[PDB]
């Protein structure tokens, strides 16, 4: 590895051979016991330097400074052999691109820039020129590729269409970080990525790089089309719900879509179905209007293997009537009538997938993306100085709290109140006053806006974009808005206790210098925490991933009678989690019983899904015995009926699927476990009697 | 006065009512001051080379009777210049002179000296110097050293208590840290015994080391312990009373004082019972015997009857022993206090457990503890005690050590020796015994009062001192070798240790590094940096808690905002704009002094310790003309907090509000509105902005950038300005005014502008003239703009049209959307300059020839390359074309008929010579700037480099001849003036030379004086100019010294124009940075009522999501600025009279309430600023202070005055469909940022190529091959996915398998689409390694 000298090896072999031939020559010379003894200690130290170096003598290489490398460093490059073997090799066929977002094309596609194209596909292009015979000799085809001929682009198009490409981000966390897409050429040096999948990768548009790998032939492209596709795997084996992020312009666009307003334009409308084209795109009809008599057709799926149609007049808005055209077939119409936030849009896709199947929730979620970006652009949402509202009560609340704290420090000057109780007391007054400024902030956030129609006292909820983001949930939070207008709260990184000098200035107002000092203090502490949690998270995923590697999950049915009782947590006044989400799935030992006896609801083990489990929700049974892992099963692995059907495929799970590797990524799935660790009785009240 | 003649071209409008009395400092005075104090001559012996020569000198050999006295030193002028040296690419260093004198003493004869030795200077090492901009030069690089922050030497009060001890008690420790040498610390254990740890070695008791200080136990107890008195005689057994020396008691029996009981048995110990016996006069009282068993004797009392050692000091007293002692003739006995309330029985466990009672056995024991291998010989222990503890050379304190030592010990004396002393360490042990006693305050590690900064001066003094000692050893051995050495300072001093220490230090170090140059901002904020890395201050590179936090000492000196947001956070810091360094290394920040009720304009610099006690008012506060504060209760801070105080409690003032921020984040307008996190992100993103083609000064700004751009040294400024004569892009000359000049040498000042040149960041830099011609220049006026500078004002990015809207989902999260208009206006386009050099030569087969033949290649390359030389300047190099031809010799072989006819028909080079050349790898294309090549010593017969050797001569003669014309012409006109009245004739003098035959004869005096003088300075200036031209030509033709491993060095510059690109990246000043999704046509952009499509499209969701306030006010205020500039532009289109526009300009300047002293038209009103209207016609330069910036009231009033709607929202129509969007939409103009993240540079797509000889894996990126990596997380992802074949052929076939790649590739080209698992070769590497280990492994079937 050249000045070469063969460092880290020949430096040791020359010393050890030097001491060997030296001890042999002096051995033939009959050197004294001190000379041959020094030759023996330098001998054992030399062979020591060979096998294990740096443990005791720490022999240094040539340029000294850093100890020389030995066989112990040859076995483990950094930590273990993971660098050399047992972990990811550099491999081949990598784009290493930069993320961009195409709104268009398909949920599973790809934007491999042309530049990226034909560089990775060179062997397939040579073989295509061979079989098709457009070239003559191998070097002639390589010349056809290197001369940038336009004929090569057609065959390249023939290859790219059905040849899938898998994408990954370097900090891979869970199984969905690597997916399979169908590439289509777009002019540019970047890759346009599906926006709904961007949050699934967690990747951001700040310019983080991206890894592009090419699968090879049968089991790679075919197993990627039957396995690794983004639409094929939607349900995440962590939360149990399907993971899709129709946030940002989808939540804002669908929130501006679904809403009502008093008066405005259009009044009532007799026309029903095709009111969007003519009414919306022509004139006279606002995008959303209250009190619309338009009838809407319904499809009842209650029939077995058949859908029963229907039509009815339901109170709705123009935007909701436009949104209903996306909803396929037999879903009920009551799902689209709401504020339609980031939450309600989830259970829509959930019931769609668990009723109509995967394709309707794929094309349906996709059309939700299209209409969300479209009507989001047509919404014209923005933010400005006049958008936020500053309450007038903030001055009286800050002055009142300042007077109360002035009385507190007056009591401290009199000596009646201790410094600690006065400290926590002042903290309590500024906290309660902060809550007051927050509540007045909200009051002026909704009920301040007025619209004049009829008795004019009915008005309407504020249309401000900040409020549309708060209620809709596209981004932001009531706490961050409380930092925008109301008080910011108090924290101290060095001390760890609430400071006695509150921040009374809103972001719109000029902040004080020391207020900025405390804000950058706590902000620096936040950056240190968020930067610190990543290493511990990845280390935990390494430990648990190394422990969970054992599960084969081989046998189908063990047939064990032992199971774990399932009861709700019932902690505090209200129960934290209901019985449905915990009981659904897996299988039930014996059978559940009604208040009447001798009758069994289920035939021994059954798969609990939206039908059977909801049928159990209508009964009074509070406990369900459910057999699961760690109970009997096999010697190595778990039978399929103990784990349950929860997976990207909600039907069943089959022999060979390893739940151990899939595990530890649900616990280790969050990148940040906690932030600040949450800064860490005689009366009993109940919600219901 | 705000005259601003240099700023009259663009007058930036100022906001805020807070005046700044203290002007912005030069701000480079940390590096400039450290350098100018590193090279200086002073009688006081300041820290530097003189301090090192005085430290080591005199150099005396052991028993040699010879000494070496220091003549100190003097620095000379370097052989090269700054610019020319950087062009040559050699380190810039001046030789050192004034060698030290020697001395000789007569052997066996005291004071006998044969002669005094004074010798000429000898060349020793090379001392690098600093450029005027604050950089260094090594091998043609910028080489700036980052400032360092380390613990100030002195006594440290530390706690080290908490849950880490788990002993249930709070531990305490203290350690003295010298500037150099071993460390001395004390350590507690739960046994409450004071221990001593020296340089991490095992802690010995205090009694063995203090015994090694030669203090007997009597001095121990009688010194660090109390005495009092004890009286045993007459059977009364009475002691003295110390009622004020203790608060407490334990009484199981009654105690009567002078016939009355002071405290009854079981009575309260309270102050009611205390003051009863305290305030009253009481004498020594008698006690019982039982209290003696708990007491401990203090002094050492032995029996006077016989000589036994019984009743020794520091021992328990026995009731049976009292009869032996008291009856031995001892009337009084000194006993220890030994009562624990505020005190403790310290040092007793050290006396009991300490095995060594003597100083000799103590020195032997500490010697055995120092060296485990060799038993102590007792001979060198005396030298190990002094040299280890108190010695001149091995102990260093000096200015900061003794200062913080004494001040940390609360001593009166502020100065002393730089060595430790027994009473000093005894005082440290006493104060530590007080800390363990519970009284006194501890010190904080993060407190900057305990921190000190080190710079190039102190660092270079340290390394140069170490090298000087390394020389002192060999010189000491040389003088000790011979008995008598005459003319010793000749061959005894070797320059290799010096030049190796300083050249290795500035050459390679963690702190010394080259800067990546993007804008002057990154250069200045990279010039001022604080580093906790390197030697000291660095514990580990992972986790950490308290070291990375923010202490209250971070307020007015270091900027909490700017920070390395990468892996190491909170370590690298940046000094304040107004921050200054004390002579001792402490950081002082200005505070305005206040006396009584008036605020005095005197400024006082306070350190952390000085400002800790004083109370300073809040930065922003109400001020009155009389100086008194308007508000009665003014917010003020004392220590670690702030509260409302009276007007009489305020000592000082914060002056400007910019003291808490740095120069990097202080240029971000509306900082108080934007969140500190996103302001941190934007400030972190200000350094990566690449300079574009044309710079447009920011219309939303601060006004500090005016001083940053001129003080950064990037722009070309003028010295002693005057009336400009000739202007040009290459050179600028100025005729200096005659008001202030030196009477000698005459002449004018000439300037040479730097053209397009490669930087360390591979960017492009140039300077362009800001003036036309005939314009006078004052002192400090910037003549030319550097990269990303406009009219001396710093602009590192470009403004463009802004509208807030989501558009068809193309803008999502932070993604950005750019119009084709700005793409087609050439904006944001930057130039990247890469340098390619092929240097090998040095062959045992004979030297290598450059070009002149290209083997095995057609005439395509011969058309680009010259016959006798390289390619034309500014050519097109695409792909693998050969830019410079090269041929290398090969081994000789037998001739044979085949190669005989081959060499006969081929001819010339015979084609047996190799084709290896400079040819460019694939993926790199562009145009070349210049080929600098190189010249060796004694090399000829090459047509290359001749064009630059002639060009530098024609340039040096071209710009040098101007001064010759001004001198010879000026003195010639002086001859025409002196020939008057001596027989003058205008018609004859204006048509002939010699000026009347050298002014003729006339009145004799003018003949010889005027003629002989005219010849004197005529031949003096002619021959002097010719001699200077020859001396300048020799420097051009001599070249530089190349490394011996090459005959000829060739280096070529190449430049590329890269432009705004879809992937790319873009950043804001408030921290918003994203990639561009797609570049849309102009027709698709929304337009206002005037039909002006929008240039940029951003995402409004990021304001609530990422908590970014400043973007809104930036865009709206910028829209107001461009509204004013748009109206003025309309006035210029209407060609209005000067006064009509002058009124709107004046109203534009003075509108609002005060907040400036500026007045329009004040200077002549008919020019200057009148043309500055045509300068700002594009946009209005509005500035806002950091925390004093504009308010929404002035924003809506100004923007309302600009005819725009007050709400800042303009009705927009869709570009594609022409329809109107619902509700008003926010538009504006904000400052944007182009970055180095462009996808052409970042992205490299690799498929198949060369691999590594080990494991057969590819090398990695930039090698044209490599698969990046998919690691163990990807292996886990595929294992969780369930597909084992992708990992099968991914981990094996495409990586380890040698036959799997050939057979697999053959299956892809053939179309079989089949692969085999094969045997991984890396697993075989593990097999071979384990087989090399003494453990055998062999596989089975």
């Amino acid at each position: 590895v050249p000045r070469f000298a063969t460092s880290d090896l020949n430096d040791l072999y020359r010393r050890v051979i030097n001491r060997n031939n030296r001890l042999k020559r002096l051995l033939d010379l009959a050197a004294p016991d001190i000379i041959v003894r020094n030759e023996k200690r330098m001998l054992q130290e030399a062979v020591d330097a060979l096998l294990d170096n740096g443990r005791r003598g720490r022999a240094i290489t040539g340029s000294n400074k850093r100890p020389l490398k030995s066989l112990a460093d040859m076995i483990k490059g950094k930590q273990g052999r993971f660098r050399q073997n047992l972990l990811g090799k550099r491999v081949d066929y990598s784009g290493r691109s930069v993320i961009t977002v195409g709104p268009y094309l398909r949920l599973h596609q790809c934007g491999l820039p042309k530049k990226m194209a034909l560089e990775l596909f060179k062997p397939f292009i040579y073989g295509k020129l061979e079989l098709r015979g457009l070239a003559t000799t191998i070097k002639a085809a390589k010349k056809m590729v290197e001369r940038e001929e336009a004929v090569v682009w057609d065959i390249l198009d023939e290859v790219i269409r059905e040849h899938p490409v898998l994408l990954n981000r370097a900090p891979t966390l869970h199984r969905l970080g690597i997916q399979a897409f169908e590439p289509v050429l777009i002019e540019g040096k970047a890759i346009q990525l599906h926006p709904l999948v961007c949050a699934a990768y967690n990747a951001d548009f700040d310019g983080d790089q991206m890894a592009v790998h090419v699968p090879l032939t049968l089991e790679a492209q075919l197993e990627a089309r039957a396995l690794m596709m983004s639409t094929n795997n939607i349900l995440s084996p962590a939360n149990g719900e399907p993971i899709i992020v129709p946030s940002q312009d989808v939540v804002l666009g669908l929130y501006y879509m679904t809403r009502d307003c008093v008066n405005a334009k259009g009044e009532g409308m007799v026309l029903t179905g095709p009111k969007e084209a003519e009414r919306l795109y022509r004139s006279g009809l606002a995008s959303l209007h209250a009190r619309v008599k338009v009838r809407i057709t319904e499809y009842e799926k209650d029939a077995n293997g058949e859908l029963v149609a229907k039509t009815s007049l339901k109170d709705t808005t123009v935007g909701r009537a436009i949104l209903w055209m996306i909803v396929p077939k037999g879903l009920p119409y009551s799902i689209v009538n709401q504020a339609l936030g980031k939450k309600a849009i989830s259970k829509m896709l959930n019931t769609c997938y668990r009723i109509l199947g995967l394709k309707p929730t794929v094309i349906f979620a996709d059309q939700i993306m299209y209409t969300g970006f479209a009507y989001a652009a047509r919404s014209g949402a923005s933010v400005g100085i006049d958008d936020m509202v500053i309450p007038e009560k903030k001055h009286e609340i800050i002055s009142e709290a300042e007077a109360e704290v002035a009385e507190i420090q007056e009591q401290f000057q009199s000596g009646l109140v201790t410094a600690g109780e006065r400290y926590n007391k002042v903290i309590d007054i500024w906290a309660a006053a902060n809550d007051r400024v927050s509540k007045a902030m909200m009051d002026n956030l909704q009920t301040e806006t007025v619209i004049n129609r009829d008795g004019q006292e009915e008005k309407q909820v504020s249309f401000n974009s900040i409020y549309m983001m708060a209620d809709s949930g596209a981004r932001g939070s009531a706490a961050q808005i409380r930092q925008l207008a109301g008080m910011r709260g108090l924290m101290a990184k060095p001390d760890g206790s609430i400071i006695e000098t509150p921040i009374t200035a809103n972001f719109r107002e000029g902040l004080n210098v020391l207020q900025y000092f405390i804000s950058t203090h706590g902000a620096r502490k936040g950056l240190a925490d968020t930067a610190l949690k990543t290493a511990n998270s990845g280390y935990l995923t390494r430990r648990l991933v190394d422990v969970a590697q054992d599960l084969v999950v081989t046998e189908d049915d063990c047939g064990t009678h032992e199971g774990i009782m399932m009861t709700p947590v019932i902690e505090g006044g209200d129960v934290k989690e209901p019985l449905r989400d915990r009981v659904l799935g897996r299988v039930t030992a014996e059978d559940v019983l009604k208040p009447g006896t001798a009758d069994i609801l289920v035939p021994r083990n059954t798969l609990l899904h939206e039908q059977w489990c909801d049928l159990l929700e209508e009964n009074s049974v509070d406990a369900v015995k459910v057999r699961s892992v760690v109970s009997c099963d096999t010697d190595f692995g778990v039978c399929a009926h103990c784990y349950g059907r929860d997976l990207a495929r909600g039907h069943i799970i089959n022999k060979g699927e390893a739940i151990g590797v899939i595990a530890a990524q649900s616990i280790g799935e969050p990148g940040t476990q906690l932030t600040m660790r949450t800064f860490h009785e005689s009366s009993i009240q109940v919600k219901n009697k | 006065m705000v005259y601003s003649y240099t700023e009259k071209k663009r007058i930036r409008k100022d906001f805020g009512k807070r005046p700044q009395v203290l002007d912005v400092p030069y701000l480079l005075s940390i590096q400039l001051d450290s350098f100018q104090k590193f090279i200086e001559q002073d009688p006081e012996g300041q820290y530097g080379l003189e301090a090192a020569f005085r430290s080591v000198f005199p150099i005396q050999s052991y028993s040699g009777n010879s000494e070496l006295q220091y003549v100190s030193y003097r620095l000379g002028e370097p052989v090269f210049d700054v610019q020319e040296c950087q062009i040559r690419g050699v380190t810039y260093s001046a030789p050192l002179r004034v060698k030290l004198r020697l001395v000789i003493y007569e052997r066996e004869a005291p004071e006998g000296t044969v002669k005094d030795i004074k010798e000429q200077e000898v060349y020793m090492g090379e001392i690098p110097l600093m450029t005027d901009n604050g950089t260094f030069v090594i091998n043609g690089t910028e080489r700036v050293i980052v400032s360092q922050l380390h613990r100030s030497p002195g006594v440290f009060f530390d706690s080290d208590k908490g849950k880490t001890h788990s002993s249930g008690k709070v531990l305490y420790n203290a350690r003295i840290i010298p500037y150099r040498g071993s460390w001395l610390d004390f350590e507690f254990d739960p046994k409450d015994n004071l221990f001593v740890r020296i340089d991490r070695r095992r802690k010995l008791p205090a009694t063995i080391i203090l015994r090694a200080l030669n203090y007997t136990t009597e001095q121990i107890l009688d010194l660090f312990f109390e005495k009092v008195i004890f009286e045993i005689r007459d059977n009364k057994l009475q002691m003295e009373l110390v009622p004020e020396r203790l608060r407490g008691e334990t009484a199981s029996f009654d105690i009567e004082a002078n016939g009355k009981v002071y405290v009854e048995k079981g009575r309260r110990i309270t102050a009611r019972h205390i003051r009863q016996l305290e305030k009253d006069d009481v004498k020594l009282i008698e006690v019982p015997v039982e209290y003696i068993a708990g007491k401990v004797v203090a002094k050492d009392y032995i029996d006077e009857s016989t000589g036994e050692l019984i009743c020794a000091a520091n021992m328990e007293l026995s009731l049976d022993l009292l009869a032996k002692l008291s009856q031995s003739g001892h009337k009084r006995i000194e006993t220890l206090f030994t009562n624990d309330l505020d005190h403790g029985p310290y040092i007793s466990e050290t006396l009991r457990v300490d095995p060594t009672n003597d100083r000799l056995s103590a020195l032997v024991e500490i010697y055995r503890m120092m060296r485990p291998g060799e038993p102590p010989t007792r001979e060198a222990a005396e030298s190990l005690f002094e040299n280890l503890f108190f010695s001149e050379d091995r102990y260093d304190l000096s200015a900061v050590g003794r200062m913080k030592f004494n001040r940390s010990l609360l001593r009166e004396e502020i100065e002393g020796s730089g060595i430790l002393s027994k009473d000093d360490i005894i005082d440290v042990m006493k104060k530590l015994i007080d800390i363990r006693n519970g009284k006194g305050e501890v010190d904080d590690i993060d407190h900057l009062g305990n921190r000190r900064i080190r710079s190039v001066g102190e660092m270079a003094e340290n390394q140069f001192r170490v090298g000087l000692v390394r020389v002192e050893r060999a010189v000491k051995e040389r003088l000790s070798l011979g008995d008598l050495d005459t003319l010793m300072p000749q061959d005894m001093i070797n320059a290799k240790p010096i030049s190796a220490a300083v050249k290795e230090f500035f050459g390679s170090s963690q702190l010394s590094q080259f800067m990546d140059q993007n804008n002057p901002l990154s250069e200045i904020t990279h010039k001022r940096r604080i580093s906790a890395l390197g030697p000291g201050g660095l514990t580990r590179e992972r986790a950490g808690f308290e070291v990375r936090d923010v202490h209250p000492t971070h307020y007015g000196r270091v900027c909490p905002i700017e920070t390395p947001e990468g892996p190491n956070i909170g370590l690298i810091n940046s000094l304040s704009v107004y921050a200054q360094t004390n002579e001792y290394g402490f950081l002082e920040t200005p505070y305005r002094k206040v006396t009584d009720g008036v605020v005095t304009d005197e400024i006082h610099y306070l350190s952390a310790i000085e400002e800790g006690n004083y109370v300073i008012a809040q930065a922003n506060s109400n001020l009155d003309e009389e100086g008194h504060f308007v508000e009665d209760l003014v917010t003020c801070r004392s220590k670690g907090e702030s509260s409302l105080f009276s007007r009489d409690q305020v000592d000082y003032m914060d002056v400007s509000t910019q003291q808490v921020v740095s120069v990097g984040a202080s240029l971000i307008p509306f900082l108080e509105h934007d969140d500190a996190n996103r302001a941190l992100m934007g400030a972190n993103m200000q350094r990566q902005a690449v300079p574009t083609l044309r710079a447009d000064k920011p219309l939303v700004g601060t006004g500090m950038e005016r001083a940053v751009a001129v003080d950064s040294g990037v722009t070309a400024v003028a010295k002693r300005g005057g009336v400009v004569q000739y202007v040009d892009a290459s050179r600028i000359v100025i005729k200096v005014n005659e008001d202030e000049m030196y009477p000698g040498e005459a002449g004018i000042d000439i300037y040479n502008l730097t053209k397009y040149t490669r930087s360390n960041q591979n960017t492009c830099i140039n300077q362009m003239p800001c003036v036309s011609l005939g314009e006078p220049v004052e002192r400090g006026d910037v003549l030319a703009d550097g990269p990303s500078t406009d009219l001396g004002e710093l602009a590192l990015g470009q403004n463009m049209r802004v509208a807030f809207m989501p558009w068809n989902g193309y803008n999502f999260e932070d993604s950005i959307l750019v119009s084709e208009r700005v793409v087609q206006e050439d904006r944001f386009t930057t130039i990247h300059i890469q340098e390619l050099a092929c240097v090998s030569r040095d062959t045992k087969l004979g030297p290598e020839e450059i070009t002149a033949d290209i083997p095995n290649v057609g005439e395509a390359a011969l058309s680009k390359l010259d016959e006798s030389g390289i390619v034309y300047i500014g050519a097109e190099v695409t792909g693998g074309d050969i830019l410079v031809g090269k041929v290398t010799p090969k081994g000789e072989t037998q001739l044979t008929p085949e190669e005989k006819l081959l060499r006969a028909i081929f001819g010339e080079k015979a084609s047996d010579v190799k084709d290896s050349s400079l040819r460019v790898p694939n993926g790199v294309s562009g145009t070349v700037i210049d080929v600098q090549v190189f010249t060796r010593d004694g090399v000829e017969k090459d047509k290359r480099a001749l064009e630059i050797e002639e060009m530098q001569l024609k340039q040096a003669k071209k710009d040098l001849s101007e001064e010759l014309q001004i001198l010879e012409a000026g003195l010639f006109s002086r001859i025409r003036a002196v020939l008057v009245a001596g027989g003058v004739e205008a018609e004859k003098l204006d048509k002939l030379p010699r000026d009347r035959w050298l002014e003729l004869g006339l009145t004799d005096e003018e003949k010889q004086n005027q003629l002989e003088q005219l010849a004197e300075q005529y031949d003096e200036l002619k021959h002097e100019f010719e001699k200077k031209l020859e001396a300048k030509r020799r420097k051009i033709t001599q070249g530089d010294d190349l490394a011996p491993g090459v005959l000829k060095i060739v280096k070529v510059y190449l430049a590329v124009k890269r432009r705004i690109q879809p992937g790319d990246k873009m950043a804001g000043r408030h921290g918003n940075k994203g990639v561009i999704s797609k570049i849309n046509p102009i027709e698709d952009m929304p337009y206002d009522e005037n039909g002006t499509p929008v240039d940029i499209v951003l995402n409004p969701l990021g304001v609530p999501s990422r908590m970014n306030i400043g973007q809104i006010l930036e865009t709206h205020l910028g829209m107001a600025a461009k509204g004013i500039g748009d109206k003025i532009n309309a006035m210029l289109k209407q060609q209005q009279e000067v006064a009509k526009l002058r009124e709107f300009i004046q109203r534009a300047y003075d509108l609002g309430a005060d907040v400036r002293q500026k007045v329009d038209l004040s200077t002549f009103s008919d020019e200057e600023v009148m043309r500055l209207a045509e300068n700002l016609r594009k946009g209005m330069p509005i500035a806002t202070p950091v925390f004093d910036g504009a308010k929404e009231a002035e924003i809506k009033e100004l923007l309302k005055l600009g005819d725009l709607p007050t709400s800042g929202q303009i009705r927009l129509y869709d570009g594609r469909t022409g329809e109107q969007f619902e509700r008003p939409v926010t538009v504006g103009y904000m400052y944007m940022l182009k970055l180095n993240h462009l996808v052409d540079d970042k992205m490299h797509a690799r498929s198949t190529g060369s691999y590594s000889l080990v494991t057969q894996q590819p090398l990695g990126g930039k090698a044209q091959f490599g698969g990046q990596r998919f690691g163990e997380m990807e292996v886990w992802a595929l294992e969780a996915y369930g597909a084992a074949y992708t990992l099968q052929e991914m981990l094996t076939v495409k990586s380890d398998d040698v036959n799997g790649r050939t057979k697999m590739y053959k299956n892809i080209v053939d179309g079989n689409h089949q692969m085999e698992p094969g045997m991984p070769e890396s697993f075989n590497v593990l097999l071979k390694e384990i087989r090399s280990l003494g453990i055998n492994i062999e596989l089975e079937d």
